[PDB]
C-alpha cells in the first residue's frame, strides 16, 4: 500500500507516459528510499517512471501470421471473338 | 518499344516513343478486377447453392450441430460435387453412392486435415472432424484490417469451408486418379500436388489468385 | 484505484489473441500483459484464472493439476471474461502462451514462434496418419447418399445478382486474410494437440503449389 | 520406372502420350503377393490344426505338454506334425519309415538348448528326442497378441488403400505357429541326417549355415518362416 | 508514378523541373 501512489503514476505511464502533476511527495521519496539507500528526489523519481513506462509499451513475443501478399498466357482472338460473337448475337 | 510515323514526301518524322509501363499497369489493373469479379461472383453462386440446399439455419451451426448428420452429408456432398463442376464445368452429377462419417474427437482428427476418404470395398468414405471445422469457423476473424443478411464475417466463412473443401477435394483427386499410394504420399507431401496438378488442371486455382506466406517463416523453422 | 474496463478488454483481448480464435493480429506490449494481469488479479471470479498465470509465471514446465469442479469454475470464468466454445485444451494454449511470455525478457520486437509444450508422448505424422486411419476405417458410415444426386444449382439469377451486390463492397482480400490465418491456426492446433510435429514446412508447399499451378 | 505408352490414330499425326509410373504397380504385384502368402501361411495352420482336432486331440496343446502320463499322445501329436512338415516339403509324401520311436528329455541332464527336439538313431531306426519341459515353457510364456510388430510412405500407403465358431483366440494360433516353427528346423536337422549321415547331422547342428548350403539346393527348390525376415533388435550392436 | 504518366504529356512545361532538388545529407540519414 504505501508505493500505491507510484503505482497509480505507472498504471498512467501506461500507453503514453502522460504527465506528473507536497507531505505524499515526502512520502513517496522515503518509500523508494527503502526500497534503495542512497537519496532521492523527483527527478530519479521520474526517471524510473520513464523506464516503467518504456518497459511496458516495450513489445513482447508474439506469434506468426498467414502474411498476405497481393500479387504470361494471352488469349487468342478465335475464342475471344467466339465469346463476343455469342453475345452479340444475344442482344436484340 | 517506339513507333514513328513520317511523312512519306518529306523527311520530317514526327516519333513518338510509347511505354510499355503503362500498358502493363492497364493490364495489371484490368486483370485483378476482373479477378476479384470472378472470384466474388463463384463465391455468390456458392452461397445460392447452399441456399438451395434448403437450411435455414446458417452455416456455422450447421456444424455445430451434433445430433445433424443427414444435412452435414448433403452439404459436404454438395460442396465436394461444386467443386468439382468448378474443375469440370461439364460436370453436374457425381457418383451415384457416397456414405458419410462423422469423427468427433481428437483419436479421430488427423491434424491439418480433418477431411479425408477411404474406401469401403464399394464406395469412398468422406471421414469429417466436426469438432475441429468447428472451432475452425468458430474463430473470430479480422474484416477490418487491411435483401438477404449476409455478413463480411460470413463471407470469410464461406471462403474457408471452400478452401477446406477444395484441399480436401485435391486430395480425394490424388485418390482417384493415382490410387490409395499416391494419395498417402501426396498427404504427406504437398509439393506433389504440384506434378499432378500441372498434368492436369494447369491445362485455373481460386487460390492461386494469392500467393501466401507465414512471418517469420525462416526462424519458425529454426 | 483503477479502469476495470481497460483491464478486463485487454485481458479479453490476449486471451483471445493465444486462444487463436482472434485470428486478427495485432501487436502485444508489456503494457497489455501488465493490463490483462492486473484485471485478473482483481477479479474475483477469475481469481482461479489468476492463480493459474501464478503457476505459468513458475518453471510452467508442468501442468498444475485441479479438481473436477475447479475445471469447471475456471471455463465458466473464461466463458465469462472472453463472453462465448472453450475446452481445456484452449486452457493449455493459453498457460503455454503466458508461461512463454513470461519468459521472454524485456525486448524491443516481438519472437515470431508456434505451438508447442502442449500434448507428453511426441508423435510423428506418418504413424499418426496410419492410427488415424485405424481409428476410422473400423467406423461403419451412418450416412447414405443414393442415386447420382444431382447438384442443387441455384439458377435464382436474382438472388445470385442480390447476393453478389450484398457481398459486393465486401473487402475480398481481407476476408482471405481471415480465413487463411484461420486454417493455419487449425492447423497448428491439431498438431500440437496431437502433439505430432507441425509439418509449417508442407504447410507452406502448399501455397507453393497453388501459386506454380 | 517410368513407362510413355502412345496413343493415336494413324489418320492423322494426332498423339497421345501417358506417364505410367511403375511404382504403383510392382506396389500391387507386392501387396498380392503378401495377401496369398497370409492366406497361405493361414490355410496351411488350418490344416494342422483341422488334422490335429481330428488327431483326437482332446484338450488343447497346452496342457498336452502338460501332460506327463499320456507319452502315447505325445508320440502321436510330435509324428503328426513331422509328418505335416514333410508333406509340406514333399506334398506327394505322406507318410514314413514303418517303425518308429519317441523318447522324451524332463530335465536339464536330458535336455539341450537351443534344440529340445533332436535325433540319434538307434543304427536301425531313428528316435525322437522331445524336450517336454522345454516346449511346457515355451508355451507358458505369456504371449504379446495386441502389440503390433512391424518405408513410411508405402506404409501409410498400404494402411489407408487396406479398406479394413469354436472357441479358439489367437494365443493358441501363436502357439501352433511356435511348435510348427521348432518342428521346422527340427526336420530340416533330421533332413539333413537322413540326406548326408550323423556326422553331417551333428556338423549342420553345430552350423545352421550349413542349412544353406544343403537346403538352398534343395528347400528353395519354400520355407514358412521365409515369409518374413527375422533379425535380433539392434543386431549389430550386440554382436559387438 | 507522374515520370510514367507524364511522359505522354508533359514532355510535349513544368517550371520545378529548373533547379536540381534532394534533402540534406542522405550519406548519414539513411544509414
Amino acid at each position: 500500500e504505501k508505493y500505491h501512489s507510484l503505482f497509480k503514476l505507472l498504471e498512467t505511464t501506461f500507453d503514453d507516459y502522460t504527465c506528473r502533476p507536497q507531505v505524499q511527495t515526502d512520502t513517496l521519496l522515503d518509500a523508494v528510499r527503502s526500497l534503495l539507500s542512497t537519496t532521492i528526489d523527483l527527478t530519479t523519481v521520474d526517471i524510473m517512471r520513464s523506464s516503467f513506462a518504456r518497459c511496458f509499451n516495450s513489445p513482447i513475443m508474439r506469434y506468426a501470421k498467414i502474411v498476405l501478399l497481393q500479387n504470361d498466357k494471352r488469349t487468342t482472338l478465335e475464342e475471344l471473338l467466339i465469346e463476343r460473337g455469342e453475345k452479340i448475337q444475344m442482344l436484340q | 518499344v517506339r513507333t514513328v510515323t513520317e511523312i512519306v514526301n518529306s523527311d520530317e518524322k514526327i516519333q513518338k516513343t510509347y511505354e510499355l509501363a503503362e500498358f502493363d499497369l492497364k493490364n495489371l489493373s484490368s486483370l485483378e478486377s476482373y479477378e476479384t469479379l470472378k472470384i466474388k461472383l463463384a463465391l455468390s453462386k456458392y452461397m445460392a447453392m447452399l441456399s438451395t440446399l434448403e437450411m435455414t439455419q446458417p452455416l456455422l451451426e450447421i456444424f455445430r450441430n451434433k445430433a445433424d448428420t443427414r444435412q452435414i452429408a448433403a452439404v459436404v456432398f454438395s460442396t465436394l460435387a461444386f467443386i468439382h463442376n468448378r474443375f469440370h464445368p461439364l460436370v453436374t452429377n457425381f457418383t451415384n453412392k457416397m456414405e458419410f462419417v462423422v469423427t468427433e474427437t481428437n483419436d479421430t482428427s488427423i491434424p491439418g486435415e480433418p477431411i479425408l476418404f477411404t474406401e469401403n470395398e464399394g464406395v469412398l468414405l468422406c471421414s469429417v472432424d466436426r469438432p475441429s471445422i468447428v472451432k475452425m469457423l468458430s474463430r473470430e476473424f479480422d474484416t477490418e484490417a487491411l435483401d438477404f443478411s449476409i455478413t463480411e464475417v460470413e463471407a470469410t466463412q464461406y471462403l474457408t469451408l471452400l478452401l477446406t473443401v477444395e484441399h480436401a477435394y485435391l486430395h480425394y483427386y490424388i485418390f482417384k486418379n493415382y490410387g490409395v499410394f499416391e494419395y498417402c504420399k501426396s498427404l504427406t507431401d504437398h509439393s506433389l500436388f504440384t506434378n499432378k496438378l500441372r498434368s492436369t488442371m494447369s491445362t485455373n486455382l481460386l487460390l492461386s489468385k494469392f500467393k501466401f506466406t507465414i512471418e517469420d517463416f525462416d526462424k519458425i523453422n529454426s | 484505484l483503477i479502469n476495470m474496463r481497460r483491464y478486463r478488454n485487454a485481458a479479453r483481448k490476449l486471451i483471445h489473441h493465444y486462444s487463436l480464435n482472434s485470428t486478427s493480429s495485432t501487436e502485444y506490449k508489456i503494457s497489455d500483459v501488465v493490463m490483462t494481469m492486473i484485471f485478473l488479479l482483481r477479479s474475483e471470479k477469475y481469481h482461479s484464472l489468476f492463480k493459474l498465470l501464478e503457476t505459468t509465471f513458475d518453471d510452467y514446465t508442468c501442468r498444475p493439476q485441479m479438481t473436477q469442479v475447479q475445471t469447471d469454475t475456471l471455463l465458466d470464468a473464461v466463458r465469462s471474461l472472453l463472453e462465448m466454445t472453450i475446452d481445456l485444451t484452449t486452457v493449455d494454449i493459453m498457460r503455454s502462451s503466458f508461461a512463454r511470455c513470461f519468459n521472454s525478457p524485456i525486448m524491443r520486437y516481438a519472437k515470431i514462434v508456434l505451438l508447442q509444450n502442449v500434448a507428453d508422448k511426441r508423435t510423428t505424422l506418418e504413424e499418426l496418419l496410419i492410427e488415424r486411419g485405424e481409428k476410422i476405417q473400423m467406423l461403419q458410415p451412418q450416412q447414405y447418399i443414393n442415386s447420382g444426386t444431382e447438384i442443387p444449382f441455384c439458377d435464382d439469377a436474382e438472388f445470385l445478382n442480390r447476393l453478389l451486390k450484398h457481398i459486393d463492397p465486401y473487402p475480398l482480400s481481407r476476408m482471405y486474410y481471415n480465413a487463411a490465418n484461420t486454417m493455419f491456426y487449425t492447423t497448428m492446433e491439431n498438431y500440437a494437440v496431437s502433439n505430432c510435429k507441425f509439418n509449417i514446412e508442407d504447410y507452406n508447399n502448399i501455397f507453393k503449389v497453388m501459386e506454380n499451378i
